[PDB]
RNA sequence: UCAUGGAGAGUUCGAUCCUGGCUCAGGAUGAACGCUGGCGGCAUGCUUAACACAUGCAAGUCGGACGGGAAGUGUUUCCAGUGGCGGACGGGUGAGUAACGCGUAAGAACCUGCCCUUGGGAGGGGAACAACAGCUGGAAACGGCUGCUAAUACCCCGUAGGCUGAGAAGCAAAAGGAGGAAUCCGCCCGAGGAGGGGCUCGCGUCUGAUUAGCUAGUUGGUGAGGUAAUAGCUUACCAAGGCGAUGAUCAGUAGCUGGUCCGAGAGGAUGAUCAGCCACACUGGGACUGAGACACGGCCCAGACUCCUACGGGAGGCAGCAGUGGGGAAUUUUCCGCAAUGGGCGAAAGCCUGACGGAGCAAUGCCGCGUGGAGGCAGAAGGCCCACGGGUCGUGAACUUCUUUUCCCGGAGAAGAAGCAAUGACGGUAUCCGGGGAAUAAGCAUCGGCUAACUCUGUGCCAGCAGCCGCGGUAAGACAGAGGAUGCAAGCGUUAUCCGGAAUGAUUGGGCGUAAAGCGUCUGUAGGUGGCUUUUUAAGUCCGCCGUCAAAUCCCAGGGCUCAACCCUGGACAG
């Protein structure tokens, strides 16, 4: 399926992430439907959109590595 | 011309602007062969010798292209650099010749504006 | 650049430039020949009001044509809003407060890492400075008093009304953004937008 | 989307009619309303429709190369 | 309130008004060349020959599917082969393609491994094929008999909310592995969904009539086939249709669009990097498997070309990244790394990624910064010019102090990396602290009018300049030099291409007595526009609401990099 992951979004040596879900057959930095997510790791926030991540794992669209460790921050998961 | 019909079929169009250097024809300046460097004098007001070489493009053409400067070295089958630009006084010459470029020297003695003529700093 | 160069010429041609590179009048001991005798081109009234500008600011004009188009591209007078763009620019500020003599002193004094603003160390001249601003010394500063000798030859022109200075402790604060009457230089904002028109 | 209405132009052809469209069009660069007309080939089984009807195009499933509408009646509210 | 936008000038003539053309002042380049050249941040870097390509690398992985063997001496690491997915994604180029290819907007006749949800099932048998051993052919590339072997590999029987058919009837599947177990990964048959594809259609999609007819599977219909699915997709027969002067057919050009640039605006030109879709992969043509290709680094054939050969034969596709050669005015390093991010595989460990993350060179562009700050007797040395009085270079320098952005010499030193720890190519980079020191740092155009800047010496229709007008035949504000000035600034100029100016293709916005221009006049087809009143539908028109026009860009407002450039968050008018 989609596959919620990142996309660098930024200058050099800047390493500003999306967090979007697009087809994981695309490139990493393509379209998606909904771009749900944010995510700076240098020191920033990350809004993360929760009714919208519940509605395509909710769906069944696994998310990648970190975008999971993100996830696993956040108290996100809900099975229902 | 109505708005209706006379102008919903077409006005017109203008052509372009119209090509003022023939050949260069990708873009701005193009290596040169020199065929023949002769002078020839301008049209009637004027009165001087002017020194062009007639000169074999990597184009295609060939085209007589003026040697701006007082001194020149350009013999025969040498390698010039050709530029755009109408000298008026001559029918027929459409281009310069760039100086200090490829087998073209630069201008002898020259202190004011040499930027245009392709000779060092003195001092 | 700086343009670093000979400036009564400057002062001679533009007429007075105040403030900046002199509080000295032009030509103590000059003039004394070249009878303008009154035919100046419009074209060059209008590019003397550039320059009147430019050198009074020590900008590259490169960068005045970018000051041009953030002020088209503000709302309002543009003639009033490009010296708004040019008063609340650093150097700018410390010349106004005297913590320098002239703007190239300030510019340099700016250069050389000598001023916080909110604490902060800001090393470029071209800062564009906010309302409800700090503009202090630095630390060595009290150790190296060349502000205070700047601010003791200073005290003839006080301030425009965007300022505050404190004495002793050195810090300098715009309240508002400069109004027109606020700006110091005399010259017509009509006259330098209508040469940019052309741009 | 819209039904396409026309008139029926020539039907020399079983189950398959032949369909003048009248369309305005404001032509873009000169701000008038020209008419375009865009002849169709629709289907009917009934092949009711004789020549100088108007019908109203729908689409559907492409039956031949050309032949992808069937046209029914319109509504006729006058 | 809205408004944030519109400049002229030269040249026809003894003069004037006007038409009209040319030329310039403004921006922008993926730019090129010349002169000059300190640093930093972020971008960009074959536009030409889709032209050949040396060398390395660019796609693997799985031993927890299986059999063997080969290092290590119960224990583990590997491995060619059979299998499983991945090689259809990612990367590159724009030759073709004027067409549902693209853009936008609807639709029904479909498919879909991996991914979620969900209903049921996995008994029984059996034959080999690689590997391997032997013989043997070849320089190699590859093979060829003889036997043998295993499986999630193949075959058969039963069983099935599936299929065929009107029913009758029949038909169809499975695979094990890991673990002590627990269980987990699987497998087979169904049913949905998401995403991805395949189709169809409305509308938009370059010029040329000195290209006027085209089209016979052509346009329909049926029957037979065919496709995942509709279909002349294909075939036999019947019908004669179908397209077109609103440009068919032919010829030529061109990847398309979010966008970029310009313009006051309407719109004009254009499609680099960024992003989406298409097409191609040496030139052609085929098919195979899989869910999915007619497949860039797959196979087969033909053609051309290069390499090897022991002369019989083989091998190859840089329009992947670097690179070489050619062409060109012109476009870089045969670099480091998987640390992140994103892929692929695996139960995990991990592995591989020339995608990507960085680094190097180039003023190629946009932005920021410096080359000193303050004082400097108004006395001297000098250049140039002068009615020889002087003026001007010039507070400029010299000279006195202050400072160290940068420079040099030392110390410290990141985040980027993800709560188990560890894990950094960048890099001891960024940044900070200390010690000297004005030290290490300004050029290039122009100065007849447009167009800001001017005098002097030399030249004498010569040398030359020139964007247009035109200067140059002895005192040239136009050539050459000096001085001075101007404008710009690590840039400055010339050229080329595009738009503006240009109302010089005109809807906004022109004209036709004489300036370029009314057919010689008339009839009339197509077509265009059209009197008044009343009534009806609403196609146009207007208003509300709703969907969409990807993200990035532009506009507003915030926020982050010391500011800006740039990056990021949110919002929206238009249309």
């Amino acid at each position: 399926m989609v596959k919620l992951r990142l996309k660098r979004c930024g200058r050099k040596q800047r390493a500003v992430y999306r967090i979007v879900a697009i087809d994981v057959r695309s490139r990493r930095e393509g379209r998606d439907l909904q771009k749900v997510g944010f995510y700076d790791p240098i020191k920033s926030q990350t809004y993360l959109n929760v009714p919208a991540i519940l509605d395509f794992l909710e769906k069944g669209a696994q998310p990648t590595e970190t975008v999971y460790d993100i996830l696993k921050r956040a108290e996100v998961f809900k099975e229902f | 011309m109505p708005t209706i019909k006379q102008l919903i079929r077409n006005t017109r169009q203008p052509i372009r602007n119209v090509t003022k250097s023939p050949a260069l024809r990708g873009c701005p300046q193009r290596r040169g062969t020199c065929t023949r460097v002769y002078t020839i004098t301008p049209k009637k007001p004027n009165s001087a010798l002017r020194k062009v070489a007639r000169v074999r493009l990597t184009s295609g053409f060939e085209i007589t292209a003026y040697i701006p400067g007082i001194g020149h070295n350009l013999q025969e089958h040498s390698v010039v650099l050709v530029r755009g630009g109408r000298v008026k006084d001559l029918p027929g010459v459409r281009y310069h010749i760039v100086r200090g470029t490829l087998d073209a020297v630069g201008v002898k003695d020259r202190q004011q504006g040499r930027s245009k003529y392709g000779v060092k700093k003195p001092k | 650049s700086r343009y670093r160069g000979p400036r009564f010429k400057k002062i001679r041609r533009l007429g007075a430039l105040p403030g900046l590179t002199n509080k000295r009048p032009r030509a103590g001991s000059d003039l004394r020949n070249q009878s303008r005798s009154g035919k100046r081109s419009q074209y060059r009234i209008r590019l003397e009001e550039k320059q009147k500008l430019r050198f009074h600011y020590g900008i590259t004009e490169r960068q005045l044509l970018k000051y041009v188009r953030i002020a088209r591209k503000a709302k309002g007078s543009t003639g009033q809003v490009l010296l708004q763009l040019l008063e609340m620019r650093l150097d700018n500020i410390l010349f106004r407060l005297g913590m320098a003599p002239t703007i190239p002193g300030a510019r340099q004094l700016v250069n050389h890492r000598h001023i916080l603003v909110n604490g902060r160390i800001v090393d470029i001249p071209s800062y564009r400075c906010k309302p409800q601003d700090t503009i202090m010394a630095r630390d060595e500063q009290k150790s190296i008093a060349l502000i205070q000798n700047s601010l003791d030859l200073s005290p003839r022109e006080e301030l425009p009304k965007h300022l505050t200075l404190n004495p002793f402790p050195y810090k300098g604060l715009v309240n508002q953004i400069i109004d027109s009457k606020w700006v110091g230089l005399k010259i017509n904002e009509l006259l330098v937008v209508e040469y940019y028109s052309r741009q | 989307m819209r039904s396409m209405q026309g008139k029926v132009i020539c039907a020399t052809n079983d189950k398959t009619v032949n369909v003048e469209v009248v369309r305005l069009a404001p032509h873009p660069k000169y701000k008038r309303r020209v008419r375009k007309k865009k002849k169709y080939q629709a289907h009917d089984p009934d092949n009711q429709f004789k020549v100088g009807d108007w019908v109203q195009l729908d689409k559907c499933r492409p039956i031949s190369k050309t032949k992808t509408f069937l046209a029914v009646a319109p509504e006729g509210r006058q």
